[PDB]
């Protein structure tokens, strides 16, 4: 995080960070871990449960996040087909 | 009077779907170029996060009268780092 004496505060991209900050189960702890190991939400969504679980540190949090990425509100609003 | 919203399942369902759609709407809403109804439009087209991120700019522009430029903005936030700055794409930066 640069050889400057400046904090990273100036260098954050509002859009993608917020995208991650709006994710369920993802508290700031998890967010920081993610911005440390992961570049962007794309890596995140490409990650497997175990991967994201190791980064998040919490199995429960990881489930919320992972499942969300792979689910839809449509499922829950009307379950017509689906194994879950 | 109506035999619905009677089980605990109804509550689980209602709050889950509500929270789901809320997070999905909000997530797409994080783009300054995207308005709240814009996110709604991505919801009627893909209704899922995986489907959004797996969608390219052209797919996001395919979405009914929503915004080809919005697609450009969405794709950008989807593939841009949170720190905004990379360690090195074509030119290697300080890494730390």
């Amino acid at each position: 995080m640069d050889s400057e004496t400046l904090p990273e505060s100036e260098k954050y991209n509002p859009g993608p960070q917020d995208f991650l900050l709006k994710m369920p189960g993802v508290n700031a702890k998890n967010c920081r871990s993610l911005m440390h190991h992961v570049k962007n939400i794309a890596e995140l969504a490409a990650l497997s449960q175990d991967e994201l679980t190791s980064i998040l540190g919490n199995a429960a949090n990881a489930k919320q996040l992972y499942d969300f990425i792979h689910t839809s509100f449509a499922e829950v609003v009307s379950k017509g087909k689906g194994k879950k | 009077r109506i035999r619905r919203r009677y089980n605990m399942a109804d509550l689980l369902m209602e709050k889950l779907e509500q929270d789901l759609v809320s997070r999905v709407t909000e997530c797409l809403t994080t783009v300054k170029s995207v308005n709240k109804t814009d996110s709604q439009t991505l919801l009627t087209t893909f209704g899922s996060l995986e489907q959004l991120i797996a969608a390219s700019r052209e797919d996001l522009a395919l979405c009914p009268g929503l915004g080809p430029q919005k697609a450009r903005r969405l794709f950008d936030v989807l593939h841009e780092p949170f720190l905004k700055v990379p360690g090195g794409l074509e030119h290697h930066h300080h890494h730390h």
